[PDB]
RNA sequence: GGGGGUGAAACGGUCUCGACAGGGCCUUUGGACGUGGGUUCGACUCCCACCACCUCCACCA
RNA sequence: UAGCGCCGGCCAACUCCGUGCCAGCAGCCGCGGUAAUACGGAGGGCGCGAGCGUUACCCGGAUUCACUGGGCGUAAAGGG
RNA sequence: AGCUAGUUGGUGGGGUAAUGGCCCACCAAGGCGACGACGGGUAGCCGGUCUGAGAGGAUGGCCGGCCACAGGGGCACUGAGACACGGGCCCCACUCCUACGGGAGGCAGCAGUUAGGAAUCUUCCGCAAUGGGCGCAAGCCUGACGGAGCGACGCCGCUU
């Protein structure tokens, strides 16, 4: 799975995987770790974002 | 061995058209340089040279520029059989664009076709090129000779001494030229530190090495420094060894081409384009508005005006990155000629300061040149 | 470390006044008078009935930042006093009765905690002699606690040392007000602390 | 040299009455992906916000050469409509409750990116079953 | 750092038929074939420089 | 110097707008279909604090291999 | 689900510091297996360690004890002791020197490189201490060890 809303993954990118089903989607067992390698964070998020890449975006 | 600094250091390379002699050249004076004194190097009594050798094509442009833009001066090489080519002519404006600083020359092939005319022909030639980029042309020194003969003699006997081969001494009659004329300039080893990265290997069983020419400062075996840009967040480590040429220095004054010893790196951390600043100052970004003149149809090349998607190439220190114009709110457009101000977004974070003359590259031609104004991102 | 925030915050929300400020904390506006309802955009709405679990927080929640002690001091204080022998819900007080910064407090020299602990953080506070900028060291029975030479002539330790002329000391310490000495009689009881507190809540909330 | 596409899934869900058909403002990087015939039209009515038509919640995949310069996949696409009949469906719409949904995709003679319109029944009322004891009881705890 | 490879049909001729927008009811130009620009009266087609992948070489201060 | 997690239930902590089974969350039950305390941000609150969260692994809960401490008419389980 | 011929035992030997099928002749047909032999997979073992009301379960990283190994593999020599981590002989793989006929070597010591990977550190300072080896002794050697370095990796203390 690729968390967040977007993503920059093509057809060959270097991914880490996590580890997390997803009660939905039939054999898809691990989260893709956001924010490693070419897995981006998340651009615009502001909340929980340790978990979505996303590192603190200054309050400019 | 450990590197003993006692002559004044510069840094110059040989720029010219292919199969003119600029390899063979450089083999040239090492040989004959090396007789006396018991990318490469040669000291001059008068002075300690580092020549870099531009070896690549209209293919490996991304190598001319990087090399030119160190070297304070350049030999012209240029074939007495042939004359000035496209390449010949291609090299000094770059080396006109990157900035070089006097530009001594060097007719080879004098060996072959002998004609009373050919070789003033030539050298009237050589200099009028000159002449119309804005450099000393006929107050450049020009020496003719034969590149593959001195070296070649000086395979016969790598003892020959200046005054014993005619060949062998117009390589000296160029040496000379460098030892004047090239001036040795200002350095400044009083400022924080920093130096772009040429080329980055690993040193089996020590670990990764960055090079380049010391921009300003120095560095000492056991300082610390920030490897910044083209990367996620910025490497602070410390160095173990300044090295040039193969040999142990003790401290890298600015102006020295040298490879620096990153302790705990692993190559994949360091590229072509980053730079060892030292903590504290420089810091990677990505947008800011810059003043940019424009070149003309006369020069660079852009012959029409552009708009602001624009993506050009912008080159800084060591590498280029392609980058978003901006233009201001209320311009427009912008078009060959006048100096414009506006805003621009690397797509790749890059070391950036204050006041950093950087160029613009597009389609094969400079297009325009300018320098930083206010860091935004 | 040890909160340093809005503390006439946790007055309320609590909803049982506290005083961490000392003085103000104890006017006619100890935070609670005028608003003695939780913070936030709510704070004043129907309490919704707590749960077994709310109360087991509120309750270890109320006498922990009834002292500053984060969490991790405070809980690592509690596992100890279950070790020991004898009744926990007391003996957990009698150690966090024990803390210097506390005892500093109990005794006078601030009036409050808060202002407690900058003053042994500071070399200001002494121990048998020789001085001790530890909040969290447990006092044992005996050791008085005398101020400094260069903390006496000082434009606050005046004040808050001349708020004891009259008042008493706890009834398990001294109090030689001249030279500031006064020493630790014996281990506090319940009573000794009545505090808004009921120890045995505090003692479950730490099992699930 | 694209396939025809095609909302099966809504083709029969909705009675059709008028049809209408119109060219996209694609991006380009979306054309590509249109051509790999990459994309669905789930959850994706057409509508148009002040004068002007725009199909929206269409999902174009993004083209794995374009890189970077690709666009959301669900964007607001605008629509190219003849002004008289651009104000036909306008009356239809905004007066009554009739979607105008995407009833396929191809590329006409030209060779341009063509978007086939549909005149929707709408309805469809969505049943939600309700009211889950727990929350009953929850509530009559904390009112009283 | 470079070489090659893939960015639709072994293909120079209109215009998204259309709505937004700048001149000249109908003509029309722009936009969309990875992005930025050239060349043409005119490019999806043709040069350039980028981008992301792929692939083959280079690389010990 | 102050950060990070969480605020539908289990579980301590609620409001406005945005989106309209889309975008997304997710440990389980489940949220999202035009007033979403469950998605995104903000305000506020809770927990914790130079840490806070995630992932993996072990025991626990699990008297769910039961010795302590389970069962077998119809729930799995009597051998033709 | 059956296994076994040096297999089980015997007499006499060979061998070692010493018992012994440890090895060898010769004689006998024996030995082991549902109380799980043989074979397969996994695994260094314990003191402890985490968890748990407990009985249990899980684990064996650091520190102490034992075992095994030292690039893969065989062998002995020396010696109180080894079939020897930085000793030797030999085959194999691999890298390096060569005047192409034969040489030099083994980091699972310390520090460091590279590969692999989600991931794991300084080419450091000192023999002052403690311990060891040699020596009458002074003393020499000791990357054991006593320290410093880097990493919130952990625990405890501390600040804003
Ligand atoms: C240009 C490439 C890299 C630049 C890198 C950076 O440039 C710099 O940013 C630099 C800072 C000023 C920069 O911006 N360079 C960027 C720009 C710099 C521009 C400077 C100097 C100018 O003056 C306005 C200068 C060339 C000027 O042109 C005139 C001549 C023009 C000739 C044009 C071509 C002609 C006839 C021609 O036949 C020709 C051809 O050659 C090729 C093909 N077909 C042709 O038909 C004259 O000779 C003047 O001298 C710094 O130096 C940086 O440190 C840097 C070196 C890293
Ligand atoms: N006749 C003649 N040929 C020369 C001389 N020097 C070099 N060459 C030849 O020029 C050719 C190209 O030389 P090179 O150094 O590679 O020129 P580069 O293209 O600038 O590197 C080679 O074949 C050389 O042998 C010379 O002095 N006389
Ligand atoms: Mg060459
Ligand atoms: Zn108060």
């Amino acid at each position: 799975y690729i968390p967040g809303e977007g993503h920059n993954l093509q057809e060959h990118s270097v991914v880490l995987i996590r580890g997390g089903r997803v009660k939905d989607l039939p054999g898809v067992r691990y989260h893709i770790v956001r924010g490693v390698y070419d897995a981006a964070g998340v651009k615009d998020r502001k909340k929980s974002r340790s978990k979505y890449g996303t590192k603190k975006p200054k309050e400019a | 061995g450990e590197f003993v600094r006692t002559k004044p250091h510069v840094n110059v390379g040989t720029i010219g058209h292919v199969d003119h002699g600029k390899t063979t050249l450089t083999a040239a004076l090492t040989y004959v340089a090396a007789a006396e004194n018991p990318h490469v190097e040669y000291e001059t009594a008068k002075r300690h040279y580092s020549h870099v050798d531009c070896p690549g094509h209209a293919d490996y442009i991304k190598n001319m520029i990087t090399g030119a833009a160190q070297m304070d001066g350049a030999i012209l090489v240029v074939s007495a059989a042939d004359g000035p080519m496209p390449q010949t002519r291609e090299h000094i404006l770059l080396a006109r664009q990157v900035g070089v600083p006097y530009i001594v020359v060097f007719m080879n092939k004098v060996d072959m076709v002998d004609d009373p005319e050919l070789l003033d022909l030539v050298e009237m030639e050589v200099r009028d090129l000159l002449n119309q980029y804005e450099f000393p042309g006929d107050e450049v020194p020009v020496i003719r000779g034969s590149a593959l003969l001195a070296l070649e003699e000086m395979h016969k006997n790598p003892k020959t001494k200046r005054g014993e081969n005619e060949w062998v001494d117009k390589i000296w009659e160029l040496l000379d030229a460098i030892d004047e004329y090239i001036p040795t300039p200002v350095r400044d080893v009083d400022k924080p530190f920093l130096m772009p990265v040429e080329d980055v290997f690993t040193i089996t069983g020590r670990g990764t090495v960055a090079t380049g020419r010391i921009e300003r400062g120095k560095v000492k075996v056991g300082d610390e420094v920030e490897i910044v840009g083209l990367a996620p967040e910025t490497r602070k480590t410390v160095v173990t060894g300044v090295e040039m040429h193969r040999k142990t220095l003790q401290e890298g004054i600015a102006g020295d081409n040298v490879g620096l010893l990153l302790r705990g790196v692993s190559r994949e951390e360091v590229e072509r384009g980053q730079v060892l600043a030292k903590p504290g100052s420089i810091t990677p970004h990505t947008k800011f508005e810059a003043s940019v003149y424009i070149l003309k149809k006369e020069e660079g090349g852009r012959h029409t005006g552009f708009f602001t998607g624009y993506r050009p190439q912008f080159y800084f220190r060591t590498t280029d990155v392609t980058g978003v114009v901006r233009l201001p709110q209320g311009v427009e457009m912008v078009m060959p000629g006048d100096n414009v101000t506006f805003t621009v977004e690397l797509i790749k974070p890059v070391a950036l300061e204050e006041g950093l003359r950087f160029a613009i590259r597009e389609g094969g031609r400079t297009v325009g040149a300018g320098v930083v104004t206010k860091i935004l991102e | 470390g040890r909160y340093i925030g809005p503390v006439c915050r946790l007055c309320r929300r609590e909803g049982v006044k506290l005083y961490l400020k000392g003085e103000r904390c104890y006017s006619p506006k100890c935070a609670m008078e005028r608003r003695p309802y939780p913070p936030g955009q709510h704070g004043q709405k129907r309490a919704r009935r707590p749960s077994d679990y709310a109360v087991r927080l509120r309750e270890k929640q109320k006498l922990r930042r009834i002292y500053g002690i984060s969490e991790r001091q405070f809980r690592n204080l509690f596992e100890e006093a279950s070790k020991k022998k004898g009744v926990t819900g007391s003996v957990f007080l009698g150690l966090l009765e024990s803390r210097l910064d506390n005892v500093v407090y109990r005794l006078g020299f601030a009036v409050s905690r808060r202002q407690a602990r900058q003053l042994v953080r500071h070399g200001h506070i002494t121990v048998n002699g020789r001085r001790v900028d530890l909040p969290s060291y447990r006092v044992r029975p005996g050791d008085e606690i005398a101020v400094a030479e260069k903390s006496r002539n000082l434009e606050l330790i005046r004040q808050n040392l001349e708020a004891m002329k009259g008042r008493k000391v706890g009834p398990w310490l001294s109090l030689d007000v001249e030279g500031m000495k006064g020493k630790f009689l014996r281990l506090p009881d319940r009573e000794d602390l009545a505090l808004p507190v009921n120890e045995q809540l505090v003692i479950e909330f730490y099992s699930r | 040299m694209a396939p025809v596409l095609e909302n099966r899934r809504a083709r029969h869900d909705y009675e059709i009455l008028e049809t209408y058909e119109a060219g996209i403002a694609l991006k380009g990087t979306e054309v590509k992906s249109l051509r790999a015939g990459k994309v669905d039209f789930t959850g994706s009515f057409a509508r148009f916000e002040d004068g002007e038509l725009y199909l929206e919640n269409l999902y174009i995949a993004p083209y794995e050469k374009g890189s970077y310069a690709n666009v959301d996949p669900r964007r607001k696409r605008k629509l190219l409509l003849h002004k008289h009949e651009l104000r036909r469906l306008l009356g239809k719409v905004e007066q009554k409750g009739l979607t105008l949904v995407p009833l396929k995709i191809y590329f006409n003679e030209r060779g341009y990116a063509k978007v086939l319109l549909g005149l929707a029944r709408g309805k469809k009322a969505y049943e939600k079953r309700r009211e889950d004891k727990k929350e009953a009881v929850r509530r009559a705890l904390e009112e009283l």
